[PDB]
């Protein structure tokens, strides 16, 4: 890895792309610039702030990028409890900008491996006071070697349930109550998956790691990455959106901030997985009280799900997509109750156009798929 | 059997997640590339992003800690 600068141009090309496509951008400063006795040299990050001010741009900071394998990508080896000062010296730094307010994020370290959950609870001792939420990133698989029977594996899914809880061990011992994000995240690391992280197969673990990390406690997920080289992307070289990018899109025109709990009665409870929030309000279709039920079928065989009472009988919106042939599960196209998801044009996102079933209908969900489920009317106290 | 029984837990919230939940990155390694003023100039990847508000967008990665503010460059 080598030294690459950039322009107050490339500056102005990120934030102007945030602005105008009402993103909130948050800058990740070179934390391995470094003063003769290691502590963090801010004197390249001050010309930034400074550009930043006098321009009037609004931006969020973090300080390195997975610093728990600083020795391997750079023979440096910084511990968390010097990181945690470096993070209170841009704090201080901060306040004394013109955006004395601007949030501050990190450690942005890898999953919690012994030495990396050390690092973490040595940073929140020393730095935890200064950050607005913590950040820690999470892959499934390594890309070069995930198969397609590990994208459907409901034992793959299942392990990011102990990092979350690995994580949370260290926070609540350290900093209680702390928001905390994933603040890098995908199906596998080194680019993704090549022919997998691009495909209709690659939205069970992304709508799995949406369940999950709503269910338990995780404020934001940030998906590496919306555009890039990475076959993770959500959108291509050409500007097309691939199916993660369709089920992102459905998941925030559905999905409420409020966050339920669903689960099957058997004992089995894997390979079919639910989860349950309160619907979003800003969706025109919907009122206060709708619940939005989502669920991943990883059975070779269609399931079909029955509602507890009191919501047995009422209207339901179904939202259920499956790929677009020839290729099944490694298709880069998806539909919506058999409609194919397309761009209009350039400016126009399609309509996601909702399927109602007979009210009283059991919810049908085909091998190897999932589906958004709106109850119209549910009148749930807890959502309105 | 493949029919399959619920339970709803819907008392209160367990949680709040943040309205931007869903969020995305750019990898701090894009700003390498010659032509990143053009792909994040495209009006067709603009309207795809617009879809995603609210979100936050994090421009970080390995790179990170290999890239140099100069305010000198053009
Ligand atoms: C399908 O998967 C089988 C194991 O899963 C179980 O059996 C199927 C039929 C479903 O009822 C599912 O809900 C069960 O958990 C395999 O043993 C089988 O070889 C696979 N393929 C078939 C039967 O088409
Ligand atoms: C998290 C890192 O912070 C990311 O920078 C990294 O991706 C980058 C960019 C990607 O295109 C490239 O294939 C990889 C590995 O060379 O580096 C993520 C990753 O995919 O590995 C992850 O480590
Ligand atoms: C990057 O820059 C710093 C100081 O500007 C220098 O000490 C370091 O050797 C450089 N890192 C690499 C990997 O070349
Ligand atoms: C930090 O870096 C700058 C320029 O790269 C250097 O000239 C300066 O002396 C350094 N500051 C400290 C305190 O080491
Ligand atoms: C910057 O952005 C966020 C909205 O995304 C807002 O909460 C905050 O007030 C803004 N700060 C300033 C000083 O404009
Ligand atoms: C962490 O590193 C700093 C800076 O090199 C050092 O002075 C300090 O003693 C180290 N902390 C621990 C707990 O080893
Ligand atoms: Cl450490
Ligand atoms: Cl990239």
């Amino acid at each position: 890895f080598k030294n690459s600068t950039y322009s107050r141009s490339s500056v102005d090309v990120l934030y102007t792309f945030a602005n105008c496509s009402g993103l909130d951008l948050i800058f990740g400063l070179n934390a391995l610039l470094r003063t003769a006795d290691l502590q963090w040299n801010s004197s390249n990050a001050q010309l930034l702030l400074d550009y930043c001010s006098s321009k009037g741009y609004n931006i969020s900071w973090e300080l390195g990028n997975e610093p728990n394998s600083f020795l391997k990508k750079a023979d440096i080896f910084i511990n968390g409890s010097q990181l945690g000062e470096d993070f209170i010296q841009l704090h201080k730094l901060l306040r004394k900008s013109t955006f004395k307010n601007a949030k501050l994020y990190g450690p942005d370290v890898g999953q919690p491996r012994r030495k990396t959950a050390k690092m973490l609870k040595s940073f929140l001792k020393a730095g935890g006071e200064v950050i607005d939420s913590v950040t820690w990133h999470h892959y499934y698989l390594n890309g070069r070697t995930a198969t397609r029977e590990d994208f459907l594996n409901p034992d793959v899914l299942d392990i990011f349930i102990s990092s979350v809880q690995k994580v949370f061990q260290v926070v609540e011992s350290t900093r209680p109550g702390k928001k905390v994000w994933l603040g890098e995240t995908s199906s596998a690391y080194g680019g993704g998956a090549p022919l997998l992280s691009d495909t209709f197969a690659a939205g069970f673990m992304w709508l799995d790691k949406l369940g999950l990390s709503a269910r338990m406690g995780i404020e934001v997920v940030m998906r590496q990455v919306f555009f890039g080289a990475g076959n993770y992307h959500l959108v291509d070289e050409n500007f097309d959106p691939l199916p993660d990018y369709w089920l992102s899109l459905l998941f925030k025109k559905l999905v409420g901030t409020k966050v339920l709990m669903a689960s099957v009665q058997g004992s089995k409870r894997r390979k079919l997985r639910v989860y349950l929030h309160c619907t979003n309000t800003d969706n025109p279709r919907y009122k206060e009280g709708d619940l939005t039920l989502y669920a991943i079928n990883l059975h070779n065989v269609t399931k079909y799900l029955r509602l507890p009472y009191p919501f047995s009988n009422k209207q339901v919106d179904k939202y259920l997509l499956r790929p677009l042939g020839p290729h099944g599960l490694l298709s880069k196209s998806v539909q919506l109750n058999g409609l194919t998801l397309k761009m209009v044009d350039d400016q126009t996102l399609p309509p996601l156009m909702e399927k109602p079933l007979r009210p009283g209908s059991s919810l049908g969900l085909p091998a190897f798929s999932y589906s958004f489920f709106v109850i119209r009317n549910a009148k749930v106290a807890a959502c309105i | 059997q493949d029919v399959v029984d619920l339970d709803f837990f819907t008392q209160e919230p367990l949680h709040l997640v943040s309205p931007s939940f869903l969020s995305v990155t750019i990898d701090a390694n894009l700003a390498t590339d010659p032509r990143f003023l053009i792909l994040l100039g495209s009006p067709k990847l603009r309207t795809l992003a617009r879809g995603l508000s609210p979100a936050y967008l994090r421009f970080g990665g390995t790179k990170t800690d290999f890239l140099i503010f100069d305010p000198k460059k053009e």
